[PDB]
């Protein structure tokens, strides 16, 4: 046969990699959404 | 008439190398000092107080002791259009802006509370930019719900 | 090592934005002389 | 002169050690006195009257006999801004807070009732904290819904 780059990566390894890379992006998105909401709220409550 | 609004000893100067560069004012049981003004308050008990900064609103606030809470300015959440009293002279509020005659407010004329016709603070001025005859002012006021909105003219000039 | 570094950077950045949002949402209400903060604490319990 | 002429004999000192330590007041058919004062009420009928304890609100109350409900203080639920009558002097209600001038009020003054200009009790005090030239008071009042909100300032010196 021939060896592919991702040939030997198991499902468990894939889930762990997605949790580490893919969960951190989720946390970043949550933080960005919270920051945008807070900024919009404070800006709209000035006037 | 106008002299009956300058007998407020509750304000405190800021000393820097023996010179005056700003005023720290106590309102509603909290001491507000402009952040950009460097120096030390003359009063020892207020100088010893540790203050928490506020970069966005450009002033640092501290909690005054219990014994000093009695003699303190009173803030107002309503700002009717028209006349207002200040130490330098008369001020006028129009369309959400404070305006004063030209040359009013200069080096070391920030942190001064702006008094109302009743005799209680409505806002604190931190700087002003000249606009023709009437100089506009950058000033932090208080909303009806208590959000401490700040109104600042474009290209504001410090003090 | 790359995954760990990315995760740590993401967590630190999320914490930084959360703290900045809390400050930006509380200081308009915090520096009021009487320090009335019912609304933000009722809608999100920031403190 | 006029602030002290509003004199009512319904208030009753509490006796122990043979000295004044506080006053218990009959309002609206209930006799109120705090935890702080120990001893017996001067009125023997009320002295022998059993009391129910409310530790969290810092006052125990007793149900007066049906005959004595005719002559008692009348409670108040609205609190207009400004000065109020009292045993000592005018008490200023400002910013939802009862305040008295310097020196007024000390140990043994707890339990006295704060009335209004009409001549009816608006609240009853339990202690006072010196805030400076103006002294704040720990006091319980009456609301429109009858929830009896009590106001206890920070680190109050407990009368």
């Amino acid at each position: 046969h021939a060896q592919t780059f991702t040939a030997a990566v198991s499902k468990t390894a894939w889930t762990w990699l997605t949790s580490l890379l893919g969960g951190s992006a989720v946390i970043i998105i949550i933080g960005l959404v919270l920051a945008t909401i807070v900024a919009m709220y404070v800006l709209t409550n000035q006037k | 008439r106008m002299v009956m609004k300058l007998e407020s000893d509750k304000t405190f100067p800021i000393m820097l190398e023996g010179k005056i560069n700003g005023y720290a004012c106590v309102v509603g049981g909290k001491l507000f000092r402009p952040m950009h003004v460097e120096g030390k308050i003359d009063n020892d008990v207020l100088a010893a107080l540790k203050t928490k900064k506020a970069s966005k609103y450009d002033l640092e606030y501290a909690d005054v002791p219990q014994n000093m809470r009695a003699d303190t300015f009173k803030y107002t959440h309503e700002k009717p259009q028209g006349y207002y009293s200040w130490h330098h002279g008369a001020v006028q509020y129009e369309n959400g802006r404070f305006t004063v005659p030209k040359g009013v407010g200069a080096k070391g004329d920030s942190g001064r509370p702006i008094l109302d016709n009743q005799g209680r603070v409505v806002a604190i001025v931190l700087g002003g930019v000249n606009e023709g005859s009437r100089t506009a002012l950058s000033v932090v006021m208080w909303n009806e719900k208590g959000v401490t909105v700040k109104y600042t003219p474009e290209n504001c000039e410090q003090w | 090592s790359i995954c760990a570094a990315i995760a740590t950077v993401s967590v630190a950045a999320s914490t930084w934005l959360f703290c900045r949002s809390r400050v930006a949402c509380l200081t308009p209400y915090r520096l009021t002389p009487n320090a009335r903060i019912p609304f933000c604490l009722a809608v999100l319990c920031c403190a």
